[PDB]
RNA sequence: UUUGCUCCACACAAUAUAGAUGGAUACGAAUAAGGCGUCCUUGUGGCGUCGCUGAACCAUAGCAGGCUAGCAACGGUGCACUUGGCGGAAAGGCCUUGGGUGCUUGCUGGCGAAUUGCAAUGUCAUUUUGCGUGGGGAUAAAUCAUUUGUAUACGACUUAGA
RNA sequence: AGAACUGGCGAUGCGGGAUGAACCGAACGUAGAGUUAAGGUGCCGGAAUACACGCUCAUCAGACACCACAAAAGGUGUUAGUUCAUCUAGACAGCCGACCGGCCGAAUGAACUA
RNA sequence: CUGGGCCAGCAUCAGUUUUGGUGGCAGGAUAAAUCCAUAGGAAUGUAGCUUGCCUCGGUAAGUAUUAUAGCCUGUG
């Protein structure tokens, strides 16, 4: 829950003498590191089955890096959050050029407007856009548009000296 | 969610020059030249011809797009009135005392006097503003007709005649004497 | 660096003006604010008179005469934020003030001396533009500040004849740069670009 | 010539100081063109002397000097710590102090 | 005249083939260029010539430059390296006063003492011709 | 009424310093816009250019900056006068003429420096005040006591007296 | 007002909470140097007018545990989200000859949540 | 002129520590990417091509999958 990671954490019950080999559970977790995601696991994984981290074992974890990271893409986002009075269902839409950075400006999104620390933030899915025009939310479909300029102004350039000679100007 | 870029533009009619620098917008046309000073409002002013200007709004918020269009909707007024103008007329309606109204002047100064407005000895008096003219009407009983390029001022010192008799203390859905404004329209182009 | 610092105060934000003026006396800069008139700050008109008045309304009840001093014009609306960003009531702090002065409009001794700006104080570079702010002189004068028209009309004549200087000044600068063609082409030019003047 | 400074110009700031107890034992000192601790560990060792005026005379002049080295640095915009063989008055805070050049590991 | 003059202050755009001039980073003081948009702040920038690497940067950490050149949106690190030199933006940008100056400033902190003393005698043979013609016509 | 008074000159001893050490280096205005160059029916005008920091500009070499001989400049700069203007926001400063004189690193020569011994030591600034000398200029009041009542608890107030 | 368990105050300074018996941190011979806790780093005041994404404009905005209060109920302020209904078998606004048609060319209507 | 005592600088070390530059290694999807090759595909559809434009500068419609822009996806 810092700069995000993903990761496939596989894990299973213990095996028994009654029953050895017992089935393996794959979870995608956003964290920040492999002891939270393997914490992470275990918390959902006991939202789901009967186990307990005690009562079971992991069998593996591994990061998964972007496939395409230079490639900017546009996400789904599912999202189950509580809130102070009631705890609710999101379709979110982000554009990044990972999974990552999109889960990365997920939280905060849901952090800014909803007031959703992580804690009470479940990422249901999150998955590519597949083609354009099957993007909802509008706020994405603006940068969708075909040969997209757009200015920047009112150019604030940071100072170093505390004083300077003479009125800046924006013009960018 | 801040829309990236969003538009209006600005008709400019044959014979008329609009000219917009430091966002003080100045409009000279047939009827007159008025200006306009939008500094008060960030928006982006493109000519694209001599017929054809743009007002543009960059990554604007809500309340920040709503005062793109009333910019266009500012400068077209302007352009309308420097071309076609603006005519404002009013009815005097009086149940029982007539209501006496002329134009009437004091150190160079011209305002609207209203006599006997129901029954009172006092006299109302409002300033004619500014580059409005007030004629009255020969055919059509208490018209007092108000005219400029300016639909701001001969709105306003229209409603200027308007308010200054209110009827206060009485019930005013009894009472409806006053005058009110009874056509807005144009001087040129019919009315 | 440099003996005194004149900082032109339009255009400025008041709190944060105040808030580096501060730290440049405790720390030794003598400082003179000009035009402090011109100064701004965030927030529409209405709401800083309002919060004036509840300044105006603290007093010492059984004299008002050693209540809170309620002052009007602009330099002093600024000096009170200064002299609450520094510890007053010690010896330090007020040799530290003894290193201010403020002025309203720009007299004599600094007009004709140059003055800065401080970008971090500095309005536009500051606000977000849409954000409504007050001009300084403008509320000090609706406070009952008796001075404005009278600094403005100094004010404006003071702008003439810094113009006709400025005329002066920069017709100067074209004979110094017109008489500077030649040597712009010499040999001592190249020289100097070798080395990168 | 018609500038002899060997040392680069300096104030002499705050002790060294939580927000209500100092330490008069070490001295904040501000650096001219020094904005961040990177630059400040140039000035790190230096000498510094905070030069001051009297009535008595030791030799033949009213002139006395105290010295101090440059320590350690402080925060992240260039201000150095400092310590002097004997601590600065502390009237001495917002006052120049000379930052020299030695010892020179350039 | 009747003209109907405007004045629409000109920005540099954001928009695809922006060469653009990294601010901080260990990609600072080189140029490139804008491959792909990604919202109001982060953009997808490619190097590939002066070695920025390819990546999502915000626009924050970059100055627009006045110079664009014709790039297709998303074009991968390969033609981005291919339509930049078929642009020749490396020669137009070091044409400019901006580039010229950043040169010339690091030229400047370059220079050891000999060489900032040979400066004050030039210099000083610079202003006795320049004193000397001023006071001409 | 013992020594007075003030101004100027440069002269010794005291006196204090919120803190000199190349230089506080003057348009106005705008920032969803401007600066400068240029052009001219002088404009909400045309063309060109710049920004992206003063990381500038000016200054800066010579025993703390010595001695001496020249070249090329007709410039630069200091100080002591001199002619005019402009400045009232706290103008007490700004521009200017005129000569005189000192230096000049723009450039070319000839000499000196040490041992202050491997850093501690260092340029003397800048405030008040007292002795002094050299000339310039000026020659009062006020309080007490007395006195008035337009004043007054006492002070205070307000009048009057060569 | 009165019990349970533990920790404390009393009997105890220290750093933090401006202020403070009991809170947070930490408990104390005399000292130097280093590093930290809780808490902070515009200025008072030691420490980024640090970086980043959003939200917020309040004619008493808000600003950090204990802590020095506010509730039901409202808001066509603004922000994100939900549901149902209509819409490329071309709707919804708009101009053009209740309803229909031509052009347009992607949304629209209502009830909600925080 | 030398003693001892003191104070200071530098060097060479010792103990505590702080802040740089730099070399060589190990793991991972034996990083994922760029890049290269192979198969395919689409549109915020590049070159062409019919359509009417044409002040032949513009041409927006219909086609049109690399062509006179490129991109995406699989495999290696
Ligand atoms: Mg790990
Ligand atoms: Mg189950
Ligand atoms: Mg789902
Ligand atoms: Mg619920
Ligand atoms: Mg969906
Ligand atoms: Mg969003
Ligand atoms: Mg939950
Ligand atoms: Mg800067
Ligand atoms: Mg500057
Ligand atoms: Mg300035
Ligand atoms: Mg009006
Ligand atoms: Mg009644
Ligand atoms: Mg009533
Ligand atoms: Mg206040
Ligand atoms: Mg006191
Ligand atoms: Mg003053
Ligand atoms: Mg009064
Ligand atoms: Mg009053
Ligand atoms: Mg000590
Ligand atoms: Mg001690
Ligand atoms: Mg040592
Ligand atoms: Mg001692
Ligand atoms: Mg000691
Ligand atoms: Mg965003
Ligand atoms: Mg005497
Ligand atoms: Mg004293
Ligand atoms: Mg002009
Ligand atoms: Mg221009
Ligand atoms: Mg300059
Ligand atoms: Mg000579
Ligand atoms: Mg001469
Ligand atoms: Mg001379
Ligand atoms: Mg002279
Ligand atoms: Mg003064
Ligand atoms: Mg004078
Ligand atoms: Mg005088
Ligand atoms: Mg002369
Ligand atoms: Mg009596
Ligand atoms: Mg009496
Ligand atoms: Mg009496
Ligand atoms: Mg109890
Ligand atoms: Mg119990
Ligand atoms: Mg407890
Ligand atoms: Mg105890
Ligand atoms: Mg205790
Ligand atoms: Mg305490
Ligand atoms: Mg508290
Ligand atoms: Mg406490
Ligand atoms: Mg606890
Ligand atoms: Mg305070
Ligand atoms: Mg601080
Ligand atoms: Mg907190
Ligand atoms: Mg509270
Ligand atoms: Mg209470
Ligand atoms: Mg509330
Ligand atoms: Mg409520
Ligand atoms: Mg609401
Ligand atoms: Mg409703
Ligand atoms: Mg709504
Ligand atoms: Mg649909
Ligand atoms: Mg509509
Ligand atoms: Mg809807
Ligand atoms: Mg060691
Ligand atoms: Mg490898
Ligand atoms: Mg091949
Ligand atoms: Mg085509
Ligand atoms: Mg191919
Ligand atoms: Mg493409
Ligand atoms: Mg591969």
């Amino acid at each position: 829950m810092a700069h995000f990671k993903e990761y496939q954490v596989i894990g299973r019950r213990l095996p028994t003498e009654s029953v050895p080999e017992p089935k393996l559970f794959r979870m995608r977790i956003f964290a920040s590191n492999e002891v939270i995601a393997k914490s992470r696991y275990w918390y959902f994984l006991q939202k789901l089955h009967k186990v307990k981290k005690a009562s079971g074992e992991i069998v593996s974890i591994n990061q998964i890096n972007e496939a395409h990271p230079t490639k900017v893409k546009n996400f789904g986002v599912w999202v189950r959050y509580d809130s102070r009075s009631g705890t609710h269902n999101m379709y979110k839409e982000i554009r990044d050029v990972s999974r990552v950075a999109a889960v990365e400006t997920l939280y905060q999104d849901m952090a800014a407007r909803h007031r959703a620390r992580f804690r009470s933030i479940h990422i249901l899915k999150v998955a590519e856009i597949e083609k354009t025009a099957d993007v909802k939310r509008q706020y994405v479909k603006q940068f969708l548009t075909k040969d997209l300029k757009f200015p920047l102004p009112h150019r604030v350039q940071k100072s170093t000296k505390t004083f300077s000679y003479k009125r800046p100007s924006t013009f960018y | 969610m801040k829309y990236i870029q969003t538009e209006q533009q600005i008709e400019v009619p044959e014979g008329v020059t609009v000219s917009i620098k430091s966002r003080i917008v100045k409009v000279v046309g047939p009827r007159g030249t008025l200006t306009k000073n939008l500094k008060h409002i960030d928006v982006t002013f493109t000519k694209v011809n001599n017929q054809l200007i743009k007002v543009a709004v960059h990554n604007g918020g809500r309340k920040h797009v709503a005062a793109l269009r009333t910019v266009k909707s500012l400068v077209d007024n302007m352009i309308t009135g420097v071309t076609k103008g603006y005519k404002y007329k009013m009815r005097y309606v009086y149940a029982h005392f007539p209501i006496n109204v002329n134009i009437v002047e004091k150190d160079g100064a011209k305002f609207i006097e209203v006599r006997n407005f129901l029954g009172d000895k006092k006299i109302r008096n409002v300033p004619v503003r500014d580059g409005v003219t007030i004629e009255f009407s020969t055919n059509v009983k208490d018209e007092i007709v108000l005219s400029g390029n300016s639909v701001e001022d001969v709105s306003q010192n229209a409603a200027d005649l308007q308010q200054i008799c209110r009827v206060r203390n009485k019930d005013i859905r009894k009472f409806l004497d006053g005058i009110y404004v009874s056509h807005k329209g144009f001087i040129t182009e019919d009315l | 660096v440099e003996p005194v610092v004149v900082i032109d105060g339009k255009g400025h934000l008041v709190g944060r003006l105040a808030s580096v003026v501060a730290k440049q006396l405790l720390n030794g800069q003598k400082i003179v604010v000009v035009r402090a008139e011109e100064l701004n700050i965030s927030g529409e008109f209405f709401r800083n008179k309002l919060k004036y008045h509840d300044f105006l309304r603290k007093a010492t009840a059984f004299n008002k005469t050693r209540g809170p001093f309620h002052f009007r014009a602009p330099s002093r609306i600024f000096y009170k934020a200064l002299r609450g960003m520094v510890s007053h009531k010690t010896a330090r702090g007020k040799a530290a003030l003894e290193r201010l002065k403020v002025f309203e409009g720009i007299p004599p001794p600094y007009d004709k001396k140059k003055r800065v700006v401080v970008p971090q104080a500095l309005r536009v570079l500051r606000l977000k533009p849409g954000r409504k702010y007050t001009t300084l002189g403008k509320l000090s004068t609706s406070v009952g500040w008796k001075y404005e028209d009278v600094v403005a009309k100094l004010e404006a004549k003071r702008k003439v004849s810094s113009a006709e200087y400025y005329a002066k000044k920069r017709a100067f600068t074209k004979k110094v740069a017109s008489a500077n063609a030649t040597a712009a082409e010499s040999d001592v030019a190249k020289q100097l670009a070798a080395l990168g003047y | 010539a018609e500038s002899h400074r060997l040392y680069v110009k300096g104030k002499h700031l705050s002790y060294q100081r939580s927000k209500r107890v100092n330490n008069p034992n070490v001295s904040l000192i501000k650096i001219e063109g020094v904005a961040t601790p990177q630059d400040a560990q140039f000035y790190l060792g230096k000498r510094i002397a905070y030069v001051y005026r009297a009535s008595k005379e030791v030799r033949g002049s009213k002139i006395r000097v105290m010295w101090g080295k440059v320590t350690r640095t402080h925060g992240n915009s260039g201000v150095v710590r400092a310590t002097f063989r004997n601590n600065l008055p502390a009237k001495t805070f917002g006052a120049s102090v000379r930052i020299f050049l030695y010892p020179s590991n350039i | 005249s009747t003209d109907s003059i405007v004045k629409a202050s000109n920005w540099r755009l954001v928009e695809v083939g922006r060469v653009v001039l990294i601010k901080k980073g260990q990609s600072a003081g080189k140029l490139a260029a804008i491959v792909e948009i990604i919202d109001q702040k982060k953009v997808l920038i490619d190097g590939p010539k002066a070695g920025v690497p390819r990546q999502a940067i915000n626009l924050g950490q970059v100055v627009l430059t006045p110079l664009t050149f014709a790039l297709p949106r998303g074009a991968r690190t390969a033609t981005v390296s291919k339509k930049w030199a078929a642009a020749a933006v490396c020669e137009k940008w070091a044409a400019s006063s901006w580039a010229k100056k950043i040169a010339q400033r690091e030229r400047r902190a370059a220079l050891t003492d000999f060489e900032r003393f040979q400066v004050m005698v030039l210099r000083k043979q610079k202003r006795y011709t320049v004193k000397k013609a001023l006071a001409k016509a």
